[PDB]
RNA sequence: GCAUCGGUUCUGGCGGGGGGAUAAAGGCCCAGGGAAUGUGGCUCCUCCGGGAGUGUUAUAGCCCUGGGUGUAAUACCCUCG
RNA sequence: GCCAGAACGCGACGAUACUACCCGCACGUUGUAGACGUAUAAGAAUAGGCUCCGGCCUCGUAUCCUAGCAGGCGAUUCCUCCGCCGGCCUCGAAGUGGCCGUCGGUAAUUCGCGUAUUGCAAUUUAGACACGCGCGGGAUCAAAUCCUUUGCAGACGACUUAG
């Protein structure tokens, strides 16, 4: 959907035997902070013996892109469920922010592999600092020197209410 | 995965002229003229240098790019045919019954006609008419040869295949009955 | 001399009633005004008056032509069609006829 | 070796090429993201032509014949403005046929009812002198 | 939108099913439509696909009596287009029957409907809808392999009217050339101040 | 369940609508394909049927059993008095078929043809072509020569109107029969010129046909009133002990 | 039919206030450090457009860290008219 | 090729008494799936086109027409635009357009008289197709069925013939 990145911090409820428990922090992509907390309890239930009934939320914040006007390449590590078994992949994207890559990845996996949102786990997102660490060949072509290309056969835009044109259109925009 | 730029080039020798208009190619040289229509393929033609023709495809798929090399060699074949021609040879293969042919001359039109008699001792006289621009000759170099020559590879080759496909044995083991006429060599008229 | 015409109204067509998929309500109608495309342009004609004129057979008070009066109520859809309400529901045989849209309550 | 080719030639999507957005705005391309999106901005003194910095889809843009030479790839807003004024982009675009057509349109949507009557009477006066010359040439044949 | 008395549509280059949807809506609104050159329409997909679709159509016929009730398979290009439109109109009611009376279809250009302006529907043009590289066919060819008999007659007549129109173009070209010289000659000589007054108004 | 033993169907569905013919005179539906390199010639004739008889001749069919031996064959005789040409017609090609646009008649018509246009000729006034005849000898027949010029310009096929002389047969009937015969020839100008020169003249059958030529015969068969299935289609009769 | 009001409701435009990294960016200015899809120079090849190499701002510019102008502007969320 | 021929699909021709047919204008009982500027003819390509050969093309957001009592009466002015008739050419896919000529009308410029009262809105009863009528002009003077008869036909009608 339309996402944005959060950080959320949780804690086991303090007790007389264990005052000052440990603190855990995650980065979660979610449409809003109501479901940002819900995903935190889901991921934490698979790593530590903590529930929502016996825990509490310390802080939730919003992380914004540092340079949302610079183009950069990203790489994503993820796991998902197929119709039989689980698998690991690693894909790449080219855009300006961290948030849109997760948006692009979710739409990409839904089309090529029929994978829904229910069955995708995000492991790590890292911005590729150099240019020789780009692996996939559909991004290597977009970083070639002196890139330029034309746009042949592009349909002109005509109002959808204007029927019965009086002359033949042209496709040389 | 769509490829941004795929390009090929065709050199042109300093003997002939070529003109392209609305994806219709006309090649004219010392030995004649040929035309081909390529309106079914989306290709962009251009003049790279003083004697080099370039062609390319933008934002094409894997299937679309495949046709790019097919177009290049077809046009190159046209250039070769108008300056060097083509030449095919055929041989007669029989065990007992000799095969007799009669390449009669032009039949009031440019077409040649070939008559084949006494195939495996049959009473059919079977007749095939060649495409225009193709001339059929009986060789004098050695025995049992048919020589086909012309300007266009497509017409010469298809007509040669017409002769081979007409001499067929039916209801017999074809590993034993090797009777027929077969093509044996392909080349140009010059050199 | 004076070759110009005499027109002070905008022409429209009577399309159909207001309906679901199997039920129709003759109380209100739908009218397509000529030259209006979006719902922003259709806001200009809210509250105007529309007329439907037709030919009868008998003469009553010096004429053979009757009129039914109505006015525009609200826009309809995203294509500039509008709703209208008349003193009597339209004759239901005029699906494709023409109506006149005035400009009386101006500005 | 005569070669004659009659084929089309489009305008390239390069760096320094200036687009024309839908609402009459100009932007210079500084970075190519995909085959569908680019990063562009236009620093213009005229508030009508100026546009902010951001990403623009290529399906809502038109390619104008103006191209800025030697624009470094990925330049900042400050460096783009220096080349924008040096090349005289604002003056170059004003004299194109696309600009004149837009200006000729704008004068027409703003016409008073009294002014619409005025242009009808003036057209007839010019139309009268046209038919006099047309008949003279047609008669000569 | 606009209301004309009658509109004439040139059929060459239009997809069969997309043009019929636009037409069927206009007829029920109150418009009058005339479709010309129905033999030059188009269908998406390879020709062999269309032929198999029609052959399956030909197999339907009433069993106990083929002279009544059975689907009658018309073979003309105008009749194929007419069948497509008839499926998008409630033709079993008086309102639907009246709508169909506002439609006329022909092969070629009959004498009443040449010397007329022919419109184009841009939401059904092939060059603006189909993806380059795909395959299409022509309705005219499909009618040939099902029993249409007057293909060559229409081809000959169309060559005659296009030759007549070539001479009409020469007269039209001459008239425009003469009108241009009049405007250049008249405007300079006479009008002292009407020019810039008109120019500031956008004319 | 399936049919026990197989057998072909009775009758044919090609000649299916078994109703009385619409018209007594036989109707020709197609003519031989035109060839513009042959000389102009007619392609049909029409006569009355007399009877049959027997002939004897010797056979020339090499390799046969009866080669060079006498055979006995049956033949049929057709009475054929000469026909008279009356007029000609022209057709044009349209996207809906063929249609006729003009026709011209001869100046004088016999009383045989005029009987055809009436159902009670005896008490009529016999004014069939009286006003049409005045088109001749009026402006030197300008109206007639105008239509002939039209056919030379717009038409593609030309036919001729002819009738029989039934008065030269032992028949009681006095009403003649009329039909159209197509002219297959070199050119449309040649077709009309040849056709126009034959007005009110007789033509004999020896000019149309010639010996040992293969022809076709069109007519209406002998009638029977109203018959059951056994004779009409030819089905097997039911056993002798069948009720009803 | 119009003007002035009452009940219900749909739909446009304008002026303010609060919050978050007291938005993040961004423009101009100051200090330090880097690199390549290496600008200008310099070397070589190609005259046939140009290509290859060297090397850190010069006759183009970009990236990273800290500070000033700042309680900057704007987006999103909430709220008084 | 061959068989049937839509009984609500179409064309050519013959003779047409009774005003049924043709021409002129005169009104209007009467009809209609719906006039209100009902104004616009190249062909062809769309990974190419148009042209006045100088150039032009995302865009019909265009072009033509458009003032006066529902549009009067005169004048100063101006050779434009429109219409009814007539004669020569032309048009066959379901036959159309062009040229010439006589006559009637006419703000491109600038003025003089007339408009009220329909009373503060109420269709602006105005278009062209048919059809029924009324005059006064022209041309025209026909057939079909029953009945008697035939057997190339037949349950009865119908069909092929004769009077
Ligand atoms: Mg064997
Ligand atoms: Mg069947
Ligand atoms: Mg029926
Ligand atoms: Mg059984
Ligand atoms: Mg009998
Ligand atoms: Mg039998
Ligand atoms: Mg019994
Ligand atoms: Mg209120
Ligand atoms: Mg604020
Ligand atoms: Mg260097
Ligand atoms: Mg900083
Ligand atoms: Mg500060
Ligand atoms: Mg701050
Ligand atoms: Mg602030
Ligand atoms: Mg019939
Ligand atoms: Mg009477
Ligand atoms: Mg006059
Ligand atoms: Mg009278």
């Amino acid at each position: 959907g339309r996402l944005q990145e959060y950080q959320v911090i949780g804690r086991h409820l303090p007790t007389e035997a264990n005052p000052n428990p440990a603190l855990y922090r995650m980065r979660i992509f979610a449409p809003n902070e109501v479901v940002a907390k819900s995903r935190f309890w889901y991921f934490l239930r698979g790593l530590k013996k903590v529930k929502k009934a016996t825990g509490e939320i310390v802080s939730v914040n919003v992380i914004s892109e540092k340079h949302p006007l610079k183009v950069k390449n990203f790489g994503i590590w993820l796991r998902y469920d197929s119709r039989s078994g689980t698998h690991n992949m690693y894909k790449e994207y080219r855009e300006t922010s961290r948030v849109a890559a997760v948006e692009a990845m979710y739409a990409d996996m839904a089309a090529r592999h029929r994978a829904r949102f229910r069955s995708i786990h995000i492991l790590k997102v890292v911005e590729l600092e150099k240019t020789e660490d780009v692996k996939r060949p559909y991004i290597k072509q977009l970083v070639a020197k002196n890139l330029s290309f034309p746009l042949p056969h592009r349909v002109p835009k005509i109002s959808t209410k204007k029927i019965f044109s009086a002359k033949r259109p042209s496709t040389f925009s | 995965m769509r490829y941004i730029h795929s390009e090929e080039t065709i050199p042109v020798p300093e003997n002939l002229k070529v003109s392209i208009k609305s994806r219709l190619v006309t090649v004219e040289g010392p030995r004649g003229k040929l035309q081909k229509d390529l309106s079914h393929i989306a290709v962009n033609f251009s003049v790279v240098k003083k004697g080099v023709i370039g062609l390319e495809i933008h934002h094409g798929s894997r299937k679309d790019v495949a046709a790019l090399r097919t177009v290049r060699t077809i046009i190159n074949n046209m250039i070769i045919g108008v300056t060097k021609g083509f030449k095919y040879k055929m041989r007669y293969v029989y065990a007992h019954f000799p095969i007799n042919v009669n390449v009669e001359k032009n039949a009031e039109t440019g077409c040649y006609e070939v008559e084949i008699r006494n195939f495996i001792g049959e009473k059919i006289v079977r007749k095939v008419v060649m495409a225009p621009g193709v001339e059929v000759e009986i060789s004098k170099a050695q025995k049992d040869e048919l020589i086909l020559s012309g300007n266009s590879l497509e017409a010469v080759s298809q007509s040669a295949a017409d002769i081979q496909q007409i001499c067929k044995v039916r209801n017999k083991d074809i590993r034993k009955f090797l009777d027929g006429i077969y093509v044996s060599e392909k080349g140009n008229i010059v050199e | 001399p004076s070759e110009a015409g005499h027109r002070l109204y905008v022409k429209g067509r009577h399309l159909s009633y207001q309906r679901g998929r199997r039920n129709t309500h003759p109380k209100t109608s739908l009218i397509k005004i000529e030259g209006v495309d979006d719902t922003a342009a259709a806001n200009f004609y809210l509250g105007k008056r529309v007329a439907y004129v037709y030919r009868a057979q008998k003469e009553v008070r010096g004429t053979k032509i009757r009129v039914i009066w109505g006015k525009i109520t609200r826009p309809h859809g995203n294509s500039g069609v509008v709703r209208a309400k008349f003193t009597h529901p339209l004759p239901a045989r005029s699906f494709g006829a023409s109506v006149r849209i005035m400009l009386y309550p101006s500005s | 070796a005569e070669i004659n080719v009659e084929a089309t030639s489009w305008r390239r999507v390069e760096v320094g090429r200036v687009l024309k957005l839908e609402n009459g705005s100009l932007a210079a391309i500084v970075e190519i993201i995909d085959h569908k999106r680019v990063l562009a901005d236009g620093p213009s003194s005229d508030p009508k032509l100026a546009t902010p910095r951001g990403i623009v889809p290529l399906s809502r843009a038109l390619l104008t014949p103006i191209v800025i030479p030697k624009l470094p790839r990925g330049a900042r807003t400050g460096a783009v403005k220096k080349a924008w004024e040096a090349y005289g982009v604002d003056a170059k675009w004003k004299e194109t046929n696309w600009a004149k057509k837009q200006l000729q349109q704008e004068r027409r949507q703003s016409l008073t009812d009294f002014d619409r009557f005025k242009v009808m009477r003036l057209k007839k006066q010019r139309r009268f002198e046209e038919r006099k010359a047309l008949a003279k040439i047609k008669a000569a044949a | 939108s606009s209301f004309e008395s009658v509109v004439v549509i040139d059929g060459k280059g239009h997809l069969l099913g997309r043009l019929a949807s636009i037409v069927a809506k206009q007829l029920l609104s109150g418009q009058k439509i005339v479709v010309v050159r129905c033999e030059a329409l188009n269908i998406s997909g390879e020709f062999f696909r269309a032929k198999l679709k029609y052959h399956a159509y030909l197999r339907k016929m009433t069993r106990y009596n083929p002279t009544r009730g059975g689907p009658f398979h018309f073979r003309a290009p105008s009749r194929i287009f007419y069948k497509a439109v008839r499926g998008m109109i409630p033709h079993k009611t008086a309102r639907g029957a009246a709508a169909l009376e506002r439609l006329k279809v022909f092969e070629g250009v009959p004498p009443p409907y040449d010397k007329k302006k022919k419109m184009v529907v841009p939401q059904a043009l092939r060059v603006l809808r189909l993806q380059p590289g795909r395959k299409y066919c022509t309705v005219g060819r499909l009618s040939h392999e099902v029993g249409w008999k007057y293909q060559d007659v229409v081809a000959r007549l169309e060559e005659r009217r296009k030759a007549k129109g070539a001479a009409y173009y020469e007269r039209k070209k001459l008239a425009a050339r003469q009108l241009s010289e009049a405007k250049k000659a008249a405007a300079a000589k006479v009008d002292p101040k009407v020019s810039e007054a008109l120019a500031a108004y956008g004319y | 369940s399936h049919r026990k033993y197989e057998a072909p169907r009775h009758g044919s569905l090609a000649f299916l609508p078994r109703k009385r013919a619409a018209r007594h005179r036989g109707r020709v539906k197609s003519f031989p394909k035109d060839d513009p390199k042959k000389p102009v010639h007619l392609t049909a004739a029409m006569g009355y049927k007399a009877g049959m008889t027997t002939i004897v001749r010797d056979l020339d069919r090499p390799g046969a059993k009866a080669h060079k031996k006498e055979v006995v064959e049956a033949v049929t005789i057709i009475d054929c008095p000469p026909m008279v040409v009356v007029g000609l017609v022209g057709y044009i090609e349209t996207p809906r078929g063929l249609r006729s646009l003009t026709t011209v008649w001869a100046e004088h018509l016999s009383d045989e043809v005029k009987r055809r246009f009436y159902k009670n000729w005896y008490k009529s006034k016999k004014k069939a072509f009286t006003k049409y005849a005045k088109k001749y000898a009026e402006n030197n027949g300008a109206s007639i020569t105008r239509e002939l010029e039209r056919i030379k310009k717009y038409c593609t096929v030309v036919r001729v109107l002819a009738h029989t002389q039934i008065r030269k047969t032992p028949l009681k009937q006095k009403k003649a029969h009329l039909m159209e015969i197509q002219i297959n020839g070199g050119s449309v100008a040649d077709k009309v010129e040849f056709g126009r020169s034959l007005f009110e003249k007789p033509v004999t059958i020896d000019t149309i046909f010639e010996k040992d030529e293969m022809i076709d015969v069109i007519a209406v068969t002998k009638g029977h009133g109203f018959v059951g299935v056994t004779a009409r289609w030819g089905t097997k009769k039911l056993p002798r002990k069948t009720h009803k």
